[PDB]
């Protein structure tokens, strides 16, 4: 919250494996406002992403 | 999996984009027993 987000720091890496959006296309995401973001945060094994 | 009518990825959002209502075909097969050596000549923009 109270912050700027740059989001395409995030869909330019290519370092991930996926960048599933559902609700949001990853491109449109710099046009954006919302009241937060909650990010969470952790593991799984591959076969359950 | 990006040679698709509205998928997305480093290939499909810049150089070998699909349209939106492609009618066609994709066909495609493993070529290692060809083209494997690496081979860093097989490139993209």
């Amino acid at each position: 919250s109270n912050c700027v987000a740059d989001y395409s720091v995030l869909y330019n890496s290519a370092s991930f494996s996926t960048f599933k959006c559902y609700g949001v296309s990853p491109t449109k995401l710099n046009d954006l406002c919302f009241t937060n973001v909650y990010a969470d945060s952790f593991v799984i094994r591959g076969d359950e992403v | 999996r990006q040679i698709a009518p509205g998928q997305t990825g480093k290939i499909a959002d810049y150089n070998y984009k699909l349209p939106d209502d492609f009618t066609g075909c994709v066909i495609a097969w493993n070529s290692n027993n060809l083209d494997s050596k690496g081979n860093y000549n097989y490139l993209y923009r």
